[PDB]
């Protein structure tokens, strides 16, 4: 406290220099004690117990005299109660930099958000809302005559209730003219709307309907004469008619709003002046008129404060003068009615209030919104994991002080603890209150008093307090009898559907209310449900303001249309003939349809078909953006559609994608793992590249991957500095533009799960507010280029106060079709050379069509050659969709996702290319001829079909899909009969062979008899090394599950160290490994090297493929929310091909890094599921146990080194051989887990 | 079967009052019985024939057995005295708990002024009132004093605290502690095992409640003037006790409980003060008509005692209320506070105009009360006992072996394997298609069937483990321990309950209901795969069958507006009861069955009042017609449709057309309504 502020010396000398004094001393106690750190030393320094002692003391009363300092400070202008201790502190020490006030005006006062100033800052001269609202003082407030911060902020909050008063007497004074007139001047009556504020319009219009209806009710006296009121409501008819003309208009947005609020108080004025009329009221002091609110102004009282009385039955309240600012009206519902009739009862007799009700019933709002017609200030308390208990006393002590409601949303969500302390402080509160209404207690001199803090803090009368209540239930039984529940189960949706429409300028309103608002509860139960869906009412009321939207959007198109013709223009006549029902279809496609899921797509269009007969929502047409698709898809390989074709959904969501950015600050990706988001958004990102000229750049982060601390930057504890984290770099480097980033346009993408813990930083800049608060007290604010964009596999660890800042796009899987996949394989094989590696990746784009370059090689030739083989086999009914169709049906081990089967067989079928490449450099003198290349790809094809869908399964069903495969095959099998299709392999010329041809049987030495950890050559050994070399020539990454001792690990370490090349790290993962443990594998064997490319790490040893083995990729325990962050980091290297450097804060990519794991399967229990979005990219095979030939090879082997030993019992080799494979085998078929969980055979035995 | 049908004069005993004392004999005995043999055979006879008279069947039993002053002692004043200086230890706290709204303080208060004993009254209500209990019984554990704490359950961890030190003192011999509290399961349990309980309820009637709320409104209140204020607050104590036995008649009386208390009371007699002060100005009288009738009607209607009322059909009774006893005619000699009394007699307004007078025509009312006082039938009281009377049995069956523990099992297999061949072995699940996918009926049938199939595999898997465990097969897990628990007691476990279902039923009603919605389900899945979807139309779906009958409403719907191509807010729905066997539904009209009516009866589609507790709708056709501009007739009534007797749930509602002249409000204050199943 006393360095941070330099002030703080002025305002507190003398506790300045005992501070300075007992620093003094304390510094050299510390210096002895570091002289000499061991804890007897330290105990027999001379006198320390005393000294510390005196210390204790001196810095108990220093803290005594601040907290007393602080408190008088808040008790001189009482609303700093709601303000904590460091913010007054750094209020009172900033006095002189009025600047560093203005962020905290919003926790102090209701609207006001700043203070309008003087150039030198030396007078006040007004306040400034949230929306730039202004309110300028009458007689502003001079902060050098008044140079104490809280004697000029008191006359600002007496200046701004003054100025309030007297312009609301002007207000009204004008508005009576329009009140007593039988036709109002459209003009006049928006220049009476802009010269005053929203608040000061609303109360005129009240003020001047109440004291015209006051005065009609005592006029007709008993005589039955209704003409009076008929006047009144001719004249209330007639503003709205002019209200409705001048809100179809094209408005400024402050002015939109206070129309708005005009219509929503006028239709009410309406609605009760109709049913006084209905009613036949007759005298001014029938219930029928005073149990409506009604406004009495008397401009004589001298007093600011008792010229304005709101009345409503019994209770007589006076508006307190605080500036709301530009607030949301409510509908008057006679539901909030109600809650306005019995909310003010029961204040009149000094009880609380609780609207109990379900979620999302206007309860909390409809308190707010009567705190705020009577002009109090309303403080709404959440209670769902933010609840400030430490300011709550604090506020309470606030709001008794300086006179201002206090709402508690849903107060049952309070813990046990939580929950009875706020009662036992509100039954306080409520028991002080209730002594005001005893009649003997004089209150000429009555100083009410409540027990809060330990102290006898005063109570205003003004003040309240008001509990939300959820059922499923009851209020705390100390405050059952202090409290009025009232039960706001089931608004009214139609009413405020109807006002909202009409007051959006919809000539019908009362239809479209009555078929929009059962639609949306058909909706809410037919659909499927979904966290994302939200069907409540803020939902309506924003679908509403956007039909209002585009219906004005409309109206200014036809102007512009006709005037760009020889037309005469009028905003109503274009207006009147247009389809109201067609802009809320709109509206309500394009806010709903986005968040879909392809199954509840048709089923709300039949519902919308039904509720709205008749009308059908034709999209709008962008024909730049789509030809822009166009090019960018077939310059990336991808199919486009023009709607219902071969990749019209995924055209269609590419737009909505655009569309949610254009409207949205942040949005969401969540469809399932290949579904097309991540394409989705580059492809869109470079469309608009080319449509808009302004250049796209991505900044793409995993999220879990990194910890919060490194994300977000942390503060360090001692010796203060800051260090940025990736984001906050990411964002202060294009607020910077050192490079001219405001130029140009970035997106973030957050690729990865979304989970509560690391988006409570982001909400802030998912809000409204588009401002970054950290720890160390900066503000950034995020300029409009910026767009945080989300992927998720799905949101199901998400908190609802992420989804509803973000837009949506749901991606489901079937909009990337079977048929778009084979045509982006078949695309990229015909341009893109399988072996020129990277180098020529760059000169890709150097040619728009790359003509003179057909023959860039000879590989290309050969695999166009291929492509052109392969392409009958791959239609939207061949032989790979079958054979994948039938395998789905097919259990796997591990999840079987779409996009695993078919880049795993994408990689065999280039593997297949390399192949026919490789036998052409053998064979210069004759390359291989069409013919040996049709029959080797053919037979290639089913080979890499059934070891990439069948690959994840047992020895039967991978026979079960052979002979489905031999069923609907043309190409011709092996014509063997008792042999799976799956233990031959296509040689390369186009027949078979067997793969029992290429196993040696080898002689091991009696040395290494038992830890020969080259493995024995075996078939299914042989088989999983050819898999293995081909899918590391395309370096994806391998994984090998199966049953403990299976022989994974030997076979992966063998096939690994027999390539030349391949470098091989042993990594064994546990439940408590990280991404640290492969940054520090990177530490040890690799190096990273800077280069005008970028940052790029390497291994060492120069030409060597690093590849790491990670013996036990499953083991990782996932986090709470479903998630294991090693597994998500190596998603990332291997898809993105690089990371993050977390200490720098900048990208780098791997150049030689491989990664290649095993598994056991993940039904064992240490085991867990792996990511889908990290299954699609390895292919995973099932290495089951090697069966009796394989043990008998093996142990012929084994066996026959082992006899070596003593040379008479060689001719027992192979019978003893068969013994130990015969009974192994009998005993794996009599026992098995079931009978005891620890009956578990394997080759270990 | 063969000698009820025989006897002549058994109607006789099946329509008397007092059955249970002439049970006539039908059981087939080889040896003459015992008194108790014949007591437990007119038991069964009287639980088979007039459950709603068991209870009194069950004391005859108790006074065949145990004495005929068994029970009598309790129906007594409580005798505090002799309880508390001979039968409670000084250590022993004396917890004298009642049902929230009722204070007992003043029997400990009347005690130690009989006794004359010094008493000290502490109320627990803030941290302070903590310190002054421990000073008071420190000074008291001592001096042998009388403490009483009122109001205690407000601080569940200081009563854990003070039976704490309650177990480690050594008080005097004249030491007692008086607890009064509020019946609420916050209260520590070890608090309750180590004191002396002692339960206090209101006495029922109106008859006490307008005495209570005379005694507690002070005196010079209700004499202020003008005089036409007592009037008032005696019509207002009327409206108060009228709603509040009402409850205990729930869910008929009410849908569902409310806490209609004091505070409301308290709330309502403010707000008549302060309107009386505002019109009369101080004027000694005030004429009737000048009364502010439409300021109480309406404040008491929506802000005192409707502020409480969620169900709209409630607040209409509230309404009913308010309208037929707030009026001027309330000051006319004649009115009639409640009409039709026992069907014949009827109660009329005090003609005094002083609290005295009111008050000793409150003493002099009769002790005898019937539920038509409150408006209801008499009949729901014959509803009332029997729905306690299954209260009794159930209470017992989960008192049959846990005090007992001796073949549990063996009696538990037989069940079962019963519940297991009842309940069918399995649910198709509906083949969608492209084209029955459009049908809404296909879409909610195939919701409906996907439920009650997973529901259907986790009770049948239950079953098996149960069975399993009975046969020695399978180990008692904790679940499974906890389910054999739950299913020998006749407890529904919360495992099974995965739809709304009334609350304590039994587990025999849950399975034969889940047989019956699984045939219902197979049927409806059958025809479906036979002729498609457009036999789900022409099929009588019964809605208590259903797990959620509204989204079948609104499917019908939906159905109609699709075939008609007319707007979803265009339509609304009609009923038409048919007795006609063969009765051919319309293309926008939808058959319906197993509803019943609470409280009327049916002819020619038309309703009339009928003293039957619940009668059985034939065949129903929903019937959705384009909304005509067609004025509401006076002889309309918006009945609800409730899923079942509870009526915690409101499917939709339907208009009736009245059969006589009967006043619609008389089918409110009844409390008419639908029920889709019983
Ligand atoms: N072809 C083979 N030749 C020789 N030994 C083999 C062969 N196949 C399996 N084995 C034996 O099988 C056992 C398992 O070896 P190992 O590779 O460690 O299994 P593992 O699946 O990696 N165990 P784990 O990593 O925990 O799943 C060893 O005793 C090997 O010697
Ligand atoms: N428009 C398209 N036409 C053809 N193929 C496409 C198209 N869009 C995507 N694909 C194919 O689908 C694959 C998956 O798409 P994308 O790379 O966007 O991943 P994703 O759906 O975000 O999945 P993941 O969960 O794995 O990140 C792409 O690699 C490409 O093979
Ligand atoms: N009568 C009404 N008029 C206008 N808007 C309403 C009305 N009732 C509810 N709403 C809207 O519905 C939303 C309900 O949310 P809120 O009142 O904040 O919490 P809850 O309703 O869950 O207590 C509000 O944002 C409000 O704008
Ligand atoms: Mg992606």
């Amino acid at each position: 406290i006393f360095t941070g502020s330099a002030d703080i010396k002025h305002l507190l000398p003398v506790e300045t220099q005992e501070f300075q004094s007992i620093s003094t001393e304390f510094l050299a106690l510390m210096k002895k004690v570091s002289k000499s750190p061991l804890v007897m030393d330290v105990l027999n320094i001379q006198g320390v117990q005393r000294s510390l002692e005196r210390l204790a003391d001196l810095l108990g009363e220093i803290q005594k005299a601040l907290g007393e300092y602080l408190e008088r400070e808040r008790s001189s202008f009482p609303r700093f109660y709601f303000v904590g201790d460091e913010d007054l502190l750094e209020i009172i020490g900033n006095s002189k930099n009025v600047a560093k006030l203005q962020k905290h005006f919003k926790k102090m006062f209701a609207g006001v958000s700043s203070i309008i100033l003087n150039e030198d800052n030396s007078v006040v001269l007004g306040i400034s809302s949230r929306e730039g609202e202004e309110v300028m003082f009458k007689t502003p407030v001079s902060i050098t005559e008044h140079p104490k911060i809280n004697e000029w902020l008191t006359l600002v909050e007496k200046e701004m209730r003054v100025t309030l008063a007297k312009l609301l007497a002007e207000s009204v004074t004008e508005v009576e003219i329009f009140g007593k007139a039988t036709s109002i001047d459209p003009n006049t009556y928006i220049t009476w709307i802009d010269k005053y504020q929203a608040q000061l319009v609303v109360l005129s219009a009240q003020i001047a309907w109440s004291e015209n209806v006051e005065t009609a009710l005592s006029s007709m006296g008993g005589g039955g004469d209704a003409a009076p009121l008929h006047s009144v409501l001719s004249n209330v008819e007639v503003t709205l008619n002019v209200l409705a003309d001048s809100v179809l208009m094209e408005q400024p947005p402050l002015r939109r709003r206070k129309l708005e609020h005009l219509i929503t108080e006028l239709v009410h004025q309406r609605d009760v002046t109709r049913s006084l009329i209905k009613s036949k009221i007759d005298n001014a002091k029938s219930f029928e008129w005073l149990s409506q609110m009604r406004f009495y102004f008397d401009p004589k009282q001298t007093d600011v404060l008792q010229q304005l009385s709101i009345q409503m039955a019994n209770a007589k309240f006076n508006y307190g003068f605080e500036y709301l600012g530009v607030q949301d009206k409510l509908v008057q519902t006679p539901l909030t009615d109600r809650c306005y009739l019995t909310m003010t009862q029961a204040l009149e007799a000094r009880l609380g209030g609780s609207p109990f009700g379900p979620a999302g019933t206007g309860k909390t709002e409809s308190v707010k919104a009567l705190g705020h017609q009577l002009g109090r200030f309303v403080l709404v308390f959440n209670c769902d994991e933010t609840f400030d208990f430490q300011a709550m006393g604090r506020i309470f002590v606030g709001l008794c002080q300086v006179g201002a409601w206090g709402c508690f949303d849903e107060f049952n969500r309070l813990e046990e603890r939580m929950l009875s302390a706020v009662s036992q402080q509100v039954q306080c509160i409520q028991e002080a209150l209730r002594e005001h209404s005893n009649p003997n207690y004089d209150k000429t001199s009555a100083p009410i008093t409540c027990e809060l803090l330990n102290k006898q803090v005063k109570v205003s009368p003004d003040m309240a307090i008001f509990i939300t209540m959820n059922p499923g239930s009851n209020l705390p039984d100390n405050l059952k009898k202090l409290f009025r529940s009232l039960a706001m189960t089931k608004p009214d949706r139609q009413l405020i559907a109807q006002v909202m429409l009409y007051s959006q300028g919809f000539r019908t309103a009362e239809v479209l209310a009555n078929k929009i608002v059962p639609f949306f509860k058909l909706c809410d139960e037919q659909l499927s449900s979904q966290s994302h869906y939200d069907f409540g009412l803020r939902a309506l009321k924003s679908v509403l303001v956007s039909a209002g939207n585009v219906k004005r959007e409309r109206i200014q198109k036809i102007k512009r249309e006709k005037e760009e013709r020889g037309e005469a223009v009028d905003e109503g006549e274009i207006a009147e003939n247009l389809p109201e029902q067609e802009i809320l279809i709109q509206s309500v496609c394009e806010t709903m349809v986005p968040k879909l899921v392809a199954e509840d797509i048709p089923l709300l269009f039949s519902l919308l078909s039904d509720v709205f007969p008749g009308v059908q929502y034709h999209r709008g047409e962008m024909t730049a953006l789509r030809e822009e698709l166009k090019k960018v898809c077939q310059e990336m390989y991808l199919t486009y559609g023009d709607g219902e074709e071969v990749g019209g959904m995924w055209v269609e969501k590419v737009l909505q994608l655009y569309q949610i950015t254009q409207i949205n600050h942040g949005l969401m990706m969540v469809g399932p793992s290949g579904s097309g988001k991540s394409m989705a958004w580059r492809v869109l990102l470079k469309a608009l590249e080319r449509l808009e000229g302004v250049e796209g750049v991505a900044h793409i982060i995993d999220p879990k991957a990194i910890s919060k601390d490194h994300l977000y930057g942390t503060l360090d504890p001692n010796t203060r500095e800051w260090t940025d984290g990736l984001f906050t770099h990411v964002l202060r480097k294009i607020i910077d533009s050192v490079r001219g980033e405001l130029q140009k346009r970035q997106w973030i993408v957050f690729d990865g799960d979304v989970d509560p813990e690391w988006v409570e930083n982001l909400n802030s800049v998912l809000d409204d507010n588009k401002l970054l608060t950290l720890p160390n007290g900066e503000r950034l604010s995020l300029p409009p280029n910026v767009r945080i964009m989300f992927e998720v596999q799905d949101l199901k660890y998400a908190t609802l106060a992420t989804v509803s800042r973000c837009g949506m796009v749901w991606f489901s899987e079937d909009v990337l079709s079977t048929d778009m996949i084979f045509n982006n394989f078949l695309a990229r094989l015909r341009s893109i050379p399988l072996d020129e590696g990277e180098d020529e990746a760059q000169r890709r784009r150097k040619g728009k069509e790359d003509e003179g370059e057909e023959a860039a090689s000879p590989m290309l030739q050969i695999q166009r050659d291929a492509a052109t083989i392969m392409q009958p086999y791959f239609t939207s009914n061949g032989l790979v969709t079958k054979a994948l169709e039938h395998a789905f049906q097919l259990e796997h081990i591990m999840d079987l996702t779409r996009l695993r089967c078919l880049g795993s067989l994408f990689s065999m079928l280039h593997q297949a290319c390399r192949n026919v490449a490789q036998y052409n450099a053998n064979h210069p003198d004759f390359p291989m001829q069409i013919e040996q290349l049709e029959r080797y790809i053919q037979r290639y094809l089913v080979y890499a079909i059934l070891w990439s869908l069948s690959g994840d399964s047992r020895l039967k069903m991978r026979a079960e899909l052979g002979e489905y495969i031999r069923r609907i095959t043309t190409v011709p099998l092996p014509t063997a009969p008792n042999i799976p299709i799956i233990d031959y392999e296509v040689s390369i010329s186009g027949e078979w062979s067997p793969w029992q041809a290429k196993v040696p049987q080898i002689e091991v030495e009696t040395h290494k008899v038992a830890a020969p950890d080259v493995v024995v050559p075996t078939l299914d050994t042989v088989r999983h090394e050819a898999l293995l070399y081909t899918w590391l020539a395309e370096h994806k990454p391998l994984v090998l599950c199966g049953p403990p001792g299976s022989g994974k690990t030997m076979t992966l370490f063998s096939a690994l160290r027999a390539l030349p090349d391949m470098e091989v790290v042993g990594l064994n993962f546990s439940s408590a490994t990280t991404p640290e443990l492969l940054l520090k594998t990177f530490d040890h064997y690799c190096e990273y090297r800077r280069t005008p490319n970028g940052v790029v790490l390497a291994p060492v040893q120069l030409g060597k493929w690093l590849v790491l083995f990670c013996d036990e990729i499953n083991l990782p325990d996932m986090d709470k929310y479903g998630t294991q962050r090693v597994i998500s980091f190596i998603r990332q290297m291997v898809e993105h091909g690089g990371f993050y450097r977390t200490s720098d804060q900048t990208w780098v990519k791997l150049e030689r890094i491989q990664f290649v794991g095993a598994c056991n399967p993940p039904t064992d229990p240490g085991r867990k599921p792996l990511s889908h979005r990290f299954l699609r990219h390895v292919p995973v095979v099932y290495v089951d146990y090697p069966g009796p030939a394989s043990l008998t090879q093996i142990y012929g082997t084994f066996n026959r080194a082992m006899l070596r030993l003593i040379p008479s019992l060689r001719t027992y080799a192979e019978p003893l051989t068969a013994a130990m494979v015969e009974f192994y085998t009998m005993s794996q078929e009599r026992f098995t887990q079931d009978t005891q969980p620890h009956y578990i055979y394997s080759p270990r035995e | 079967i063969a000698k009820v049908q025989a006897d002549e004069q058994f109607g006789i005993w099946l329509d008397s009052s007092s059955p249970e004392q002439t049970v006539p004999y039908l059981w087939s005995e080889e040896t003459p019985a015992t008194p108790i043999g014949q007591a437990i055979h007119r038991l069964l006879l009287i639980q088979a024939f007039r459950p709603d008279r068991l209870l009194a069947m069950a004391h005859m039993f108790v006074s065949t057995n145990l004495g005929e002053s068994f029970m009598s002692i309790m129906e007594q004043p409580l005798d505090l005295t002799h309880i508390v200086g001979t039968e409670v230890k000084p250590n022993t706290p004396v917890l004298m708990c009642s049902v929230p709204g009722y204070d007992a303080s003043g029997h400990v208060e009347d005690l130690a002024a009989e006794q004359n004993t010094q008493i000290t009254s502490i109320a627990i209500g803030s941290a302070e009132g903590f310190n002054q209990a421990d000073k008071a019984i420190n000074t008291a554990v001592k001096s042998g004093r009388w403490v009483m704490l009122k109001n205690v359950h407000l601080a569940p961890g200081w009563l854990m605290q003070l039976e704490k030190k309650l177990h480690s003192l050594q008080p005097h011999a004249c030491f007692r502690l008086f607890l009064t509290m509020e019946i609420n399961p916050k209260v520590p349990v070890n608090l309750l095992r180590a004191g002396r309980i002692f339960v206090f309820e209101p006495p029922p009637g109106v008859k006490a409640n307008m005495l209570r709320t005379f005694s507690s409104i002070p005196v010079s209140r209700i004499c202020k003037s003008p005089n036409e204020r007592a009037r008032l607050y005696f019509l207002l104590a009327w409206f108060h006790a009228i709603i509040q036995e009402r409850l205990r008649y729930a869910p008929l009386g009410w849908s569902k409980k409310y806490e209609f208390g004091e505070s409301d009371l308290r709330s309502a007699c403010d707000t008549v003060d302060t309107w009386l002060d505002d019109t009369a100005k101080g004027r000694q009288n005030i004429s009737p008509d000048k009364i502010p009738w439409s300021a109480l009607k309406t404040l008491m209607a929506q802000s005192i005692y409707g502020g409480r009322v969620d169900n709209e059909f409630d607040q209409r009774l509230l309404n009913t209320f308010l309208e037929r006893l707030f009026t001027t005619r309330s000051f006319d000699s004649e009115f009639k506070l409640a009409c039709k009394v026992d069907g014949h007699k009827d109660i009329q307004m005090p003609d005094g105009i002083r609290r005295e007078e009111f008050v000793q025509w409150v003493e002099l009312l009769p002790d005898t009360q019937t539920p038509s006082w409150l408006g209801l039938p008499n009949n729901a009281e014959r509803v009332l006992l029997t729905t306690q009377g299954v209260d009794m049995i159930s209470k017992m069956l989960k008192m049959q072996m846990l005090e007992d523990e001796d073949a549990w099992m063996r009696t538990l297999h037989t069940t079962a394997s019963n519940w297991l061949h009842l309940i069918p072995q399995t649910l198709s699940h509906l083949k969608r298609t492209v084209e029955n996918i459009k049908d809404p009926l296909f879409r909610f049938f195939e919701r409906e069937v996907k439920m009650g199939a997973k529901l259907l595999q986790d009770v049948r898997q239950d079953l098996a483990d149960v069975v399993q465990v009975c046969e020695g097969k399978k180990k008692q897990t904790n679940y499974l321990r906890t389910l054999i628990n739950e299913l020998v007691k006749g407890i529904l476990p919360r495992s099974w309950s995965h739809y709304t279902v009334p609350a304590g039923m039994t587990v025999i009603q849950w399975v034969s209901d889940f047989s019956e919605r699984i045939k219902q389900l197979q049927n409806i899945s059958l025809a479906a795969a036979s002729g498609g979807a457009k036999e789900l139309k022409n099929i009588h779906v019964c809605l208590g069958g259903l797990f959620v009958p509204e989204a079948y409403i609104t499917a019908t719907r939906q159905y109609v507006a699709q075939a008609n191509s007319w707007s979803l807010e265009e339509l609304c729905l009609e009923v038409n009861v048919t007795t006609s066997q063969g009765a051919t539904l319309d293309a926008c009209s939808f058959g319906v069955t197993g509803l019943k009516l609470q409280g009327a009866t049916c002819n020619n589609n038309k309703l009339s009042l009928s003293n039957a507790i619940s009668t059985a709708l034939p065949l129903t056709q929903l019937r959705w017609v384009k909304q005509t501009n067609t004025e509401k007739k006076a002889s309309v009534v918006t009945l609800p449709v409730y899923l079942n007797f509870t009526r915690a749930d409101l499917i939709f509602t339907v208009d009736f057309e009245i059969a006589t002249k009967e006043d619609p409000r008389s089918f409110y204050e009844r409390g008419v309504a639908v029920l889709c199943t019983e």
